[PDB]
């Protein structure tokens, strides 16, 4: 089911 | 003029950083919506007004089936509001979830899905950047909608290209994982890994610590179970070539490329944009507030320079 996952940008 | 009390705030359904997304009901009209609220204050000290202005645009000047629509827009002193359409469904992160796979039948119906609004968004000149299964929703008819547009970039067409490092770790195509540029090709490599996701039952690369992560997206060759069907292996290899120039979609006719693969015979691209055919799979909720496909960390709690912002769509 995998963590839950973050967008970014640098 | 719409303003924040023309709405009843129901329940939390998602929230980050930079927002927070309620369940709201206008008042007026007994419609259920999905408010996402930005902190005015922490978008300007973070140097996020760039992407809010961005998501803002694309959802006032986008209309598509799959796409999250806009219905207001509005603002106050302290606060940005968008009210969209409210997808009952949940993310397809749910669902994957909790049935570990999907059939491939399933995954070719959300993925044509996903292939007609990045077609769309394509046409627009706009790239996506940040596809991925918390980025994808079911509406009420078991319908793709894509949301999260902060990411965008505009006025890529053909093959101009981009310079921000950006996306989602997991999902960065290998090009990303380069220095200078890249173009509209990284979003074919994001709907190879949801289709990986959808029909492997795990990431085609993962590790906890970044530097590994990129590694594997760099280097690593996928893997595929054996029993996978050929024109699924074929998709998937192809969606996830590295190399964007040899990857399916990658070349000059873009979404035609991955229209036209086998795995993708028995898709009427026509009928796909019309929702001419019967969803795998339709929410089974009881009322408007039943927030089932929506995980209980977020729904049990409990609730109490933008000149171009405000916005009342046409429908
Ligand atoms: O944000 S949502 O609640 N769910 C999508 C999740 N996208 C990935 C980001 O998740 C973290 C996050 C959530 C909310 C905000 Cl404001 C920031 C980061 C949402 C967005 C747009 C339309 C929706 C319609 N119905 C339900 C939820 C909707």
């Amino acid at each position: 089911g995998r963590p839950r996952t973050t967008s970014f940008a640098e | 003029k719409v303003t924040m009390n023309d709405f009843d705030y129901l329940k939390l359904l998602g929230k980050g950083t930079f927002g927070k997304v309620i369940l709201v009901r206008e008042k007026a009209t007994g419609r259920y919506y999905a408010m996402k609220i930005l902190r005015k204050e922490v978008i300007i000290a973070k140097d996020e007004v760039a992407h809010t202005v961005t998501e803002s645009r694309v959802l006032q000047n986008t209309r598509h089936p799959f796409l999250t629509a806009l219905k207001y827009a509005f603002q106050t002193h302290d606060r940005l509001c968008f009210v969209m359409e409210y997808a009952n469904g949940g993310e397809l992160f749910f669902h994957l979830s909790r049935e570990r796979v999907f059939t491939e039948e399933r995954a070719r119906f959300y993925g044509a899905e996903i292939v007609s609004a990045l077609e769309y968004l394509h046409s627009r000149d706009v790239v996506y950047r940040d596809i991925k299964l918390e980025n994808l929703m079911l509406d009420k008819d078991g319908h793709i909608k894509i949301t999260d547009f902060g990411l965008c970039k505009e006025g890529i067409s053909d093959g101009a290209t981009m310079k921000t490092f950006c996306g989602t770790p997991e999902y960065l195509a290998p090009e990303v994982l380069e220095d200078n540029d890249y173009g509209r090709a990284v979003d074919w490599w994001g709907l190879g890994v949801v289709m990986y996701e959808m029909m492997c039952g795990r990431l085609p690369f993962y590790n906890q610590d970044h530097e590994r992560l990129f590694e594997l997206i760099l280097m690593e060759e996928i893997r595929f179970p054996r029993t996978l069907s050929p024109e699924a292996k074929s998709l998937l290899a192809g969606l996830l070539k590295k190399d964007p120039k040899q990857r399916l979609g990658g070349g000059p006719s873009d979404a035609k490329e991955v229209m036209e693969h086998r795995f993708f015979l028995s898709i009427n691209w026509q009928d796909v944009v019309q929702k001419k055919l019967l969803p795998p799979f339709k929410p089974q909720v009881t009322s408007e507030v039943d927030t089932r496909y929506f995980d209980d960390e977020f729904t049990a709690q409990s609730i109490t320079m933008f000149e171009d912002f405000d916005y009342i769509a046409d429908w």
